[PDB]
């Protein structure tokens, strides 16, 4: 659930649904771990830090980090534009920069 | 099949394996000159939409007939009057070449009589 | 950059000519040599609003020798604006016509229904090699008047040529002038200002379904 008190309190008695655990939001090193395990199947441009990016993201949920990664990939698509159709010269030259991550973090909605 | 006044079309009598061999023989029987500006002439065949581009700089319309005969053996007996794309003229005078008849990269539309 | 869209690619330019021929339009002879096009060959000129046009492009200098210009009727057929763009593709469309296809529009016509026996069918459309197309509201000669007829579709690969001997067969139904400029909500990026930044953002959101499913790597 997204809210603990919005559920009926009769379902939270001592016979049913007793253990309460919250996933919460990760830490800055936690968000660095999220970025590391999310950007595995993506070619970085080897200049990104992803820990400066993690410290720049405070109060961010993991799906928001996925949204920032998707917008960074869209920035790499837009900035390195090409022609119309496969155009395989763009397949082997994908690159996201730390400045592109900063630009994506500028238009971010946590 | 209605009893119309149009001419009866001829199907592709040549084999599909013999089509590529006939096209290769037609390209081999026509010389290519590198010292003259070559042109390519599209022949609008009426047997299904077949057009071929293999020509030299100067050829007669009878040489285009030779290219047609080497392209397809069944079309050697059909009488045809060649046409163009709206100057509304009929391409007679088979001894005339492409330069004198303004057939420089011009699509010749083949119409069977 | 900040907004890397709304870019014209290496695309051919559209303008308006004054030629008499309807299915034959005029294309630039230096552009004919550049795009390796033939004198008599017909191609597809890719306008916007999901509309293309099939016409024979000649080597005529009556239009611009830089811009490819066509008829006023073809301009209404392509449903485009002055200064638009067209892609060039030499793929042929030479298939003959099959059956009844037209719809009689009765503005200035001879033989109101017509039905396969007409002065603008048997003498005029024969020996012409015009590519008859789905939605061809043509203004051609024949039958003593400036005739105007709509065609619903043609059967084999809907943009296809006519035969010099086989007469095009005709339906009979009295219909009138349509409203194609605003009927199917054909207006696109040309008739919406809005926020062009947000129009570009919508375009960027729809790039990946549009012709690039494999751009997900």
């Amino acid at each position: 659930t997204n809210r603990p008190n919005s559920i009926d309190p009769a379902l939270r008695r001592f016979g049913r649904f007793d253990r309460e655990v919250d996933i919460g939001i990760p830490d800055a090193t936690g968000r660095l771990e999220i970025l590391q395990i999310h950007t595995k199947n993506m070619k970085l441009a080897d200049d990104v830090d992803l820990e400066q990016v993690a410290n720049e993201t405070h109060g961010h949920v993991g799906a928001d980090l996925a949204a920032l990664c998707s917008e960074a990939a869209l920035q790499a698509i837009r900035k390195k534009m090409d022609l119309i159709d496969i155009d395989a010269e763009v397949m082997n030259s994908l690159a996201v920069t730390m400045d592109d991550f900063r630009w994506a973090l500028s238009q971010s909605n946590p | 099949q209605k009893l119309g006044s149009t001419a009866p079309q001829v199907l592709n009598t040549s084999s599909p394996a013999q089509q590529a061999e006939n096209e290769a023989k037609a390209s081999s029987s026509i010389l290519i000159n590198e010292a003259e500006p070559t042109t390519n002439i599209q022949i609008r065949l009426a047997d299904g939409g077949r057009l071929v581009q293999k020509f030299n700089h100067s050829h007669r319309i009878s040489d285009i007939r030779l290219f047609i005969v080497d392209a397809r053996p069944a079309m050697a007996a059909t009488s045809f009057v060649l046409m163009t794309t709206f100057p509304n003229k009929e391409l007679a005078d088979e001894n005339q070449t492409l330069k004198e008849a303004n057939l420089l990269n011009a699509v010749i539309v083949q119409r069977l009589t | 950059a900040i907004l890397k869209q709304k870019n014209r690619p290496n695309r051919l330019i559209v303008d308006e000519a004054i030629n008499e021929d309807n299915s034959v339009v005029s294309l630039s002879q230096p552009k004919m040599d550049e795009l390796q096009l033939f004198r008599g060959d017909t191609v597809l000129l890719k306008g916007k609003k999901r509309r293309e046009a099939v016409c024979i492009v000649l080597s005529d200098d009556t239009c611009s020798d830089e811009k490819i210009r066509m008829n006023r009727v073809v301009r209404n057929n392509l449903r485009v604006r002055l200064g638009d763009v067209i892609s060039i593709q030499p793929c042929p469309d030479v298939k003959y016509g099959k059956r009844i296809h037209v719809l009689p529009i009765d503005d200035t016509v001879e033989g109101i229904t017509g039905n396969l026996f007409e002065v603008y069918l048997k003498p005029y459309f024969l020996e012409a090699y015009r590519p008859i197309r789905k939605g061809d509201i043509f203004l051609v000669h024949g039958g003593m008047r400036a005739v105007e007829f709509k065609v619903v579709e043609t059967d084999p690969s809907p943009y296809c040529i006519v035969a010099p001997d086989t007469v095009i067969h005709c339906e009979g139904e009295p219909i009138k002038r349509e409203d194609e400029e605003e009927s199917l909500n054909e207006v696109g990026y040309d008739d919406i200002g809005g926020c062009r930044k947000q129009l570009a953002q919508i375009k960027e959101m729809v790039e990946l379904p549009l012709r690039h499913p494999a751009l997900f790597k």
